RNA sequence: AGCAGAGUGGCGCAGCGGAAGCGUGCUGGGCCCAUAACCCAGAGGUCGAUGGAUCGAAACCAUCCUCUGCUACCA
RNA sequence: GCGGCGCGCCUGCUACACCGGACCGCAGGCGUCCCACGGCGGGCUCAGCGAGGACGGAGACCUCCCGCGGAGCAGAAGGGC
RNA sequence: CGGAACGGCGUCGGCCGGUCCCGACA
RNA sequence: GCCUGCCCCUCGCCCGCCCCCCAAACUCCGAAGGGCCGCGCCGCCCCGCCGCUGGCCUGGGCGGGGCGGGCGAAUGCGGGCG
RNA sequence: GUUCGGCCAUCCUACGGCGGAAACUCCUUAACUCGUUCCGAAUUAGGAAGAGAAGCGCCGUCAGGCCCCGCCAGUACUGCGAUCGGAGACGUCGUGGGAACACGGGGUGCCGAACU
């Protein structure tokens, strides 16, 4: 790579997909958001001003502070040896709130919803585990056999 | 000339046709892909024979020309020019380069000497449609066609009638029926499709 | 319908001089005398050498006469024409233009130190219903059974300005 | 012989513009400008001034855009100034400084309703008369509750010295909402010294009482059909001044919102095709042919 | 004459021998680069009743 | 070969945007009994092909064509 | 050695979908040019296809229509609009 | 019994066809 | 076939519909496989502060109590720091 | 139905029909305020003589486009092992993931604030 420029091999990955071409929704803008929320960091190529570099683009970090017109978000990179945590200011054209623990959120209140039925009655994450017994109707059998190559 | 060619055969180079990148190309020896009736109809040469590659080499433009004479001579000797439509099916579009003779491996970025075909397996090579008046001649036209390809190659008859993608059996189903049509060399299966008139 | 009317939109005369610099000047004038409106010159989008063109140059002097100030013009410079225009004239979206040589013929004095100046007449119809395709809010174009057609503005122009054709 | 340029490609790439403008009524990057708010400010609302110009009414509405919709919180429009006094010349540049005296009073009005000490409404009265005085609500003290801010939308219409939306704003203004502005797109505004009289005229329709006045002298029967309203109902040249400061008047008093009634006159709604009657269709060009 | 040009053979290894060491706790809540407006009112907001720390 | 120049009246050469000139050749009109010199004239060049560019390119720059100008030796 | 300059930089690629990845690997640029080719607001739509208009055609300019950008944005290339 | 494009009536094992009490001019 | 021609037949163009093959520096789409983050202390109910914010009885941060509930992926292992 | 929105073609484009009390537009005029490289065309001011012709709304296209779901196909490709074959090119086998175009069928915007 005799070329590293800033925004280096970033031809697919910051440009638009097939129509989304044009102004972001003001949706992006009206968003609230609040220090310490998981937000992704996904860049757009028309807001040059303020974007994430190639790395920080797919990546989800936290918000370090909430600044007018720049969220600052606090990401980690695996620099060889060791993680370190940098902070960076990214637009709010290129950052998307992300789900990413509403899973766990949403099982909080759901355990929760769970503790509550116990004490109003309730008197008596599992991986897959075993498929059971049961039993099945073996009438509708088709038996089907390997055909010759032709 | 130059190269006996086993130096360019498995495919290696990844393509490199010859866009604004690639320039200096002298022109592909094989220019006609197609010979006899181009010009031909639907209904007539109902028998297709293929040429069907059995492996993965690069096949040259000027080796593609020889082929394409020696089938097209013994066809016209033994049956009507008007008798086959021959197509070649493979085209030379990847460059061959050559790394001239006359310092050495320091700036070894070879100039294009040439133009060679990529043929996968499966892939048939050349085709040809004859009436009965060839449908035999043709079989072993092919094969005096395939000494001049490198590897090893099988001559297999069609069972779709001319060069449509219908069977036999469904190209005289359709015509019967009255969906099929004709596009001169080529046949459509209902075209049903559009605003009713 | 009285919606469904015809009346034409403007017309625009439009001289081009050819490089001559006050000529073109002389018929910005001509072009004010003949319609009382300033006329407005033109600039080269290419430069031809045999056309005594270069970028920039000044070709052409265009005023856009609308109302009946320019309706009277069109009328004086058919009897130029002697009410008589070609059928294939009009264009197909629905409007028609042609071309005289000599200002004076319109009726216009003809001082000899001011050029002969062949003017060119183009005159674009419309009907009410058209102020959707220049409008800033809601420009979506006329539909086509509203929209003028060739066969409708030459038979609109034989029951007014009665041309042969 | 013709290419068509509308290939079924040129189609599969079009990318369709927002709905609202492909309408064309909301410019997006000026409304992007206008909603932006510090992240600092994080959920506090901001509150936009619309001032809309329809055919006949002049529309005022001051809204705040939420994430989901947009959630306007009292409007006024032209309609109702007949209730307030004036029943002519519902789009004149007198309506519109007037519409926005509802659409500001109706407001300091509302925002005062549970206030009950010293409320948003009690601590701005607003200018009583009618005038071009550069007045600015947030010049004040203010302190605690303090004036409103909205921003005026002047939408797709050009801001023009003397526009009707102007009007509009300097009508709020007058009322108290501090709408951000400077008067120089005000009528009478000639560089330093402002005058006031050509405000308070405009806003106290004297222009149209002139014209009046022109085609009185030039031709009685131009003016029986260019004022067909005005010469019907009673609103004389010298008398819609007198008129003005009753609608100013009126407004201020009670402007609070009284619904006309609504019937909803809905269409025939002619029902979609089944697949059966679509494919009938097919079938009787089956059948003709 | 010419030796290796570049490798990053067994570059990987070599940092999981003592790899992934996260950056530390002081980073994950420090008030390096936040606004010198939230800073400052926090400091300030924060000198009021049990949080105040002044003599 | 690499690397660096050169392509223009028929010929030999000039030509920096925007002029394509000279000398001769050539085709006339005289001057001489004629032919030369001589005088009065005219016409001469896709500025080597393919492009590109400023927005008009011998020129500016590539790519080819076509020639020319000089070049490890030594184990 | 000579010829080069991956001897400071950049775009697309080899690079094998995070990032990283070598070569005297490829196809190429930079060392400047702009008080406007700057900032900001307002207004406007471009390249065209077809159709019509004295001179007027392979092109002069004026009009229409339909125009997802086929224009333009100093200069390499990729983005973006 | 390094090796190919190719040949082979070496010997087994398949496949797609047919002709064959009408016996594969009689 | 025609003062000549505009009296027209057949191909090249243009346009449509098909069709053979393709692209490191083409892309409608688009896998494998990887990357980044989460997987415990949640809610309610008041209170204190702030020059920071705002029409407000506003947000938001940073704290103080109470009232509730807990341990709420598999497997293996003590970690961290100079 | 209007104004303002939200996500941004199931919403688009092209061509028919059908409509309006109100609404929206079209429309009618330039005394002014302003406004056009010229032109009230746009635009700005002032209106109400007209109007469903348009825009707009609802329906129609063996309509294109679009979205959905089938089929393509366990196919192409690739993860992981193989003393798996093969002269290689490649291809198999166990253990895992699984496209895409075509082609077939169906549809063809809904969501909130203020109003009337």
């Amino acid at each position: 790579t005799h070329s590293q420029g800033y925004r280096c091999k970033t031809r697919y990955c910051f440009a638009r997909k097939f129509r989304r071409h044009g102004m972001a929704n003001l949706t992006t803008y009206n968003r609230v958001y609040k220090l310490g929320q998981y937000v992704n960091i996904k860049v757009n190529g028309a807001y040059h001003k303020g974007m994430p570099h190639r790395y920080y683009n797919g990546r989800t970090g936290t918000i370090f502070n909430i600044g007018p017109r720049a969220l600052g978000v606090q990401i980690q990179k695996r620099v060889r040896g060791r993680i370190m945590l940098k902070r960076i200011n990214v637009r709010l054209e290129h950052v998307h709130p992300s789900d990413c623990r509403k899973n766990h959120l949403e099982r909080v209140a759901a355990n929760d919803a769970a503790r509550r039925l116990a004490k109003e009655t309730g008197q008596p994450r599992q991986n897959a585990l075993p498929r059971a017994a049961h039993v099945v109707s073996i009438a509708s059998a088709i038996d089907i056999t390997p055909l010759k190559y032709d | 000339g130059r190269r006996p060619a086993r130096c360019y055969r498995y495919q290696k180079n990844k393509p490199y046709p010859k866009s604004r990148f690639c320039r200096g190309v002298p022109d592909p020896k094989i220019r006609y892909f197609d010979l006899g009736n181009r010009r031909a109809k639907v209904n007539d040469f109902p028998y297709c024979f293929h040429l069907l590659s059995g492996e993965k080499e690069q096949v040259s433009s000027e080796a593609l020309e020889a082929c394409r004479i020696a089938c097209n001579k013994y066809i016209a000797k033994k049956a009507g020019k008007d008798s086959f439509h021959l197509r070649i099916r493979v085209h030379p579009f990847h460059v061959i380069r050559i790394n001239k003779m006359l310092t050495g491996m320091r700036g070894a970025w070879g100039k294009p000497q040439g133009t060679v075909a990529r043929v996968s397996i499966g892939q048939p090579l050349l085709s040809v449609r004859c009436r009965a008046s060839a449908k035999d001649y043709v079989k072993d036209a092919l094969r005096r066609a395939k000494f001049k390809i490198p590897g090893r190659q099988a001559i297999v008859e069609s069972r779709n009638w001319g060069f449509t993608e219908f069977t036999k059996e469904e190209y005289e189903d359709l015509r019967e029926r009255g969906e099929l049509q004709y596009d001169g060399n080529n046949a459509h299966r209902i075209s049903r499709k559009g605003p009713l008139n | 319908n009285p919606m469904r009317r015809i009346r034409i939109e403007k017309l625009v005369l439009n001289i081009c001089i050819g490089g001559e610099g006050d000529a073109l000047t002389k018929a910005a004038k001509v072009l004010q005398q003949l319609t009382d409106q300033e006329p407005t010159f033109s600039k080269s989008r290419l430069t031809i050498r045999g056309f005594g063109i270069r970028r920039g140059q000044k070709i052409s002097t265009h005023v856009t006469v609308r109302g009946e100030k320019a309706r009277e013009i069109i009328e004086r410079g058919l009897r130029v024409k002697n009410f008589e225009l070609p059928y294939s004239c009009f264009s197909t979206t629905g409007n028609f233009g042609f071309g005289i040589t000599e200002h004076i013929d319109l009726g216009i004095k003809y001082d000899p130190s001011m050029g002969i100046y062949g003017m060119d007449f183009y005159v674009v119809l419309s009907r009410p219903g058209f102020r959707v395709n220049k409008r800033r809010a809601q420009q979506q174009h006329v539909g086509a059974s509203h929209k003028i057609t060739p066969d409708e503005a030459r038979a609109w122009v034989e029951r007014e300005f009665e041309v042969v054709y | 012989w013709v290419k068509v340029q509308k290939t079924r490609s040129y189609f599969k790439r079009f990318q369709v513009q927002f709905r609202r403008r492909r309408e064309g009524k909301t410019d997006y990057q000026a409304r992007k400008a206008l909603i932006i708010q510090d992240k600092n400010k994080y959920a506090t609302p901001r509150y936009r001034f619309v001032v809309r110009r329809t055919n006949k009414d002049i529309i005022c509405q001051v809204t705040a855009a939420e994430l989901t919709k947009d959630r306007v919180v009292c409007a006024a429009y032209s309609h109702e100034l007949p209730r307030y006094g004036i029943p002519v010349g519902l789009t004149n540049y007198a309506a519109a400084y007037a519409t926005g005296l509802l659409c500001g009073r109706r407001l300091l009005e509302k925002l005062s309703v549970g206030i009950k000490e010293n409320a948003l409404a009690q601590l701005y009265p607003g200018l009583d008369k009618a005038t071009g005085e550069e007045y600015h609500p947030d010049e004040n003290e203010n302190e605690e509750v303090h004036a409103f801010k909205a921003f005026l939308d002047i939408g797709l219409a050009r801001a023009s010295t003397g526009a009707r939306v102007f009007a509009a704003m300097k009508g709020a203004v007058d009322a108290g909402l501090n709408i951000p502005h400077s008067m120089k797109r005000f009528p009478g505004y000639s560089k330093d010294g402002f005058d006031s009289s050509a405000l308070r005229d405009r806003i106290m329709g004297k222009h149209v009482g002139d014209y009046m006045a022109e085609l009185k002298a030039e031709d009685e029967e131009t003016y029986r059909k260019r004022f067909s309203k005005y010469i019907a109902a009673k609103v004389e040249p010298l008398r819609l001044e007198a008129m003005y400061t009753k609608a100013h008047a009126a407004i201020r008093a009670n402007p609070q919102a009284v619904k006309a009634k609504f019937e909803i006159k809905k269409p025939v709604r002619q029902a979609r095709l089944t697949l059966k009657e679509r494919k009938e269709r097919i079938d009787a060009k089956k059948l003709e042919a | 004459a010419k030796l290796k040009n570049h490798t990053s053979k067994n570059q990987n290894r070599k940092d999981h021998r003592n790899g992934i060491k996260k950056p530390k706790k002081s980073a994950y809540t420090s008030h390096k680069g936040m606004c010198p407006k939230y800073l400052r009112n926090l400091r300030r907001s924060r000198a009021n009743d049990p949080r105040q720390s002044l003599r």
